[PDB]
């Protein structure tokens, strides 16, 4: 559980699948650009400013063995930001991961979303929030993983680990995604997958 | 005000591409949600929305009222096609239906709006005037009912909530009217926004509470403050008199009796603005004080009332007047039981 499982040539993009509806509307306007081909770099070119997210080409490892981590580097605004691990059948529109069903996500705003724990605030479709996280914005290194043994949830800011006891994935047949979702005009994220050095030291973490 | 419509893209997409999808059979397609969530304005929305005027050219909208009767739905049909309700006033409900059907096999690829259907029956009863022409007709249903939503789709539409995010934008761009809020209150604010758990219709509730409450630290907090976290409970959001209450209670002595006349009128009514102003001069609420004729003051009063949001715009005239006006049936539970209790 201690040894880390890399998805080191992971890249954002956009599935097959993800292109065919993203292109069957025909509105241009509700993209985000990608540097490639790094494709570690997103950045929000919409006028408007609305819920937009961005998945990673390869899923997490489904072992009960090490762990799956990546960090994430803000620039821009850095507000209404989502970080977390989605499903590919979520909406890359109007909504945000850990806010769509099935997905864990932690906000700007400071929330963990989708784990329903005693005490939990419900939202909208009585969605399970736990509010008084830490919030984020420009220059913060944030981290998001999962313990493949234990199956507990991880999450860092700046490379200090935060408060995850019983934040459990579900272990699904379903593949989930490393996904971030951006909102404000100007956003601009760098994603690491082991391709720079964590800010979180996972040899003296876990 | 089409500008103020947040976050409800995809949700409309999603819904277009189920119109589009399809046999050439008539398809129904329910839309469902608690009161408030903004079937209504989704509905609108997607009527507007210029592909669905491309491929449906014929298009209706139907506000079915729970307290809806079949014979008045198929003579507003034919008075909407025709103009003509002349040789129908007699006629009875088949040769009505019968009307309608002959209408729309002559009428080509229709839509059809039916708004806050309450049952099957009065589904399976108004299905009576579509004919089966099989030149891919859709109806676009909205419904508070999980079951009436289920007997036309299996698979019908959840309308989802707001985030944190869209709450705020809303809030702030109903409660300030197109201008962004200002910084001191954008703590506050947010922290309202997000207790509003993203429901369009307690935002617009609390926006019109705050245009009203002095743009102050103090008077904002104070709200955040009474606005308890879970204070539309999931037994009676329909309670969210409190929500109301702290909306009301900001406003003047005659805005109050002439917004609680609306529980003289039955639930979920068309009014004609022009025939409201004319009783609420009768029945005294419009005090003729100073240069103000009655009716600038009643017209005033209206205007203001939509300011705060407690009323809702149905229609305007060519003079960007009001032309019709309804109060939201969850607003109508306050005016009710309040109304009872002055
Ligand atoms: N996407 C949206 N953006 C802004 N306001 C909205 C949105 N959806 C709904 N509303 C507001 O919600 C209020 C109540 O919605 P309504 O359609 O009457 O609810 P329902 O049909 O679900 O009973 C309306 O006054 C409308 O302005």
């Amino acid at each position: 559980e201690s040894t880390p499982v890399l998805t080191l040539q992971n890249r954002w993009a956009y599935s097959a699948r993800d292109e065919k509806l993203a292109w069957d509307s025909a509105a241009r306007d509700e993209k985000l650009e990608l540097t490639e081909p790094a494709g570690l770099i997103v950045q929000f070119i919409g006028e408007n400013s609305k819920h937009r997210s961005v998945r990673a080409k390869l899923p997490i490892p489904k072992g009960n063995s090490g762990i799956f981590y990546y960090e994430v580097t803000i620039s821009g605004d850095g507000d209404a930001i989502y970080i977390g691990l989605a499903t590919e059948q979520m909406p890359l529109r109007d909504t945000h991961v850990g806010y769509n069903e099935g997905t864990y996500g932690y906000g700007s705003s400071g929330k963990f979303w989708g784990h329903e724990v005693g005490g939990c605030s419900h939202w909208g479709n009585e969605r399970p929030y736990i509010d008084g996280q830490p919030k984020f914005d420009r220059n913060n290194i944030i981290g998001c993983g999962v313990n493949l043994k234990t199956r507990q949830i991880i999450y860092t800011h700046n490379g200090r680990p935060l408060e995850t006891t019983g934040l459990l994935v579900a272990e699904s047949a379903a593949e989930l995604y490393p996904c971030v979702s951006l909102f404000t005009s100007g956003n601009e994220i760098e994603a690491n997958f082991g391709t720079k050095p964590f800010k979180f030291n996972i040899a003296e973490g876990i | 005000e089409e500008d103020d419509v947040v976050g409800f893209d995809d949700e409309a997409q999603t819904v277009i591409d189920r119109l589009l999808e399809g046999s050439g059979d008539l398809e129904v397609i329910p839309v469902v949600g608690m009161p408030g969530l903004g079937k209504t304005t989704l509905a609108t929305k997607i009527f507007k929305h210029p592909k669905i005027e491309y491929e449906f050219f014929t298009r209706l909208w139907l506000y079915v009222s729970q307290s809806y009767k079949t014979r008045e739905l198929y003579l507003n049909i034919i008075s909407k096609f025709t103009g003509n309700t002349k040789h129908c006033r007699d006629m009875s409900e088949k040769d009505l239906a019968l009307k309608v059907q002959e209408i729309l096999e002559e009428g080509g690829k229709y839509l059809i709006v039916l708004d806050d259907v309450w049952s099957t029956d009065a589904w399976d009863r108004i299905k009576i005037a579509f004919p089966k022409n099989d030149k891919g007709n859709r109806v676009l249903l909205t419904t508070r009912d999980h079951r009436v939503a289920r007997y036309c789709n299996r698979s019908p539409h959840d309308l989802k909530f707001l985030t944190d995010e869209e709450s705020w934008i809303l809030l702030e761009k109903r409660a300030f009217h197109k201008a962004k809020c200002l910084p001191e209150l954008e703590t506050n604010g947010k922290s309202i926004a997000r207790k509003c758990k993203g429901l369009p219709l307690a935002i617009v509730v609390i926006a019109g509470a705050l245009i009203g409450k002095s743009k102050t630290i103090k008077e904002w907090e104070q709200v955040d403050q009474s606005v308890g976290e879970h204070f539309i409970n999931r037994d009676q959001p329909n309670s969210c008199d409190k929500l109301v209450r702290m909306s009301y209670d900001v406003l003047p002595y005659d805005w109050k009796a002439c917004f609680l006349y609306f529980g003289t009128f039955p639930r979920g009514y068309l009014i004609p603005a022009r025939k409201l102003i004319r009783l609420w001069i009768a029945e005294g609420f419009i005090q003729y004080r100073g240069d103000l004729s009655p009716e600038c003051k009643a017209e005033e009063y209206l205007n203001e009332l939509v300011n705060r949001n407690l009323v809702m715009v149905m229609q305007r005239t060519v003079d960007g007047q009001i032309k019709t006006c309804r109060v939201h049936d969850m607003l109508y539970e306050f005016c009710w039981q309040e109304a009872t209790t002055e």
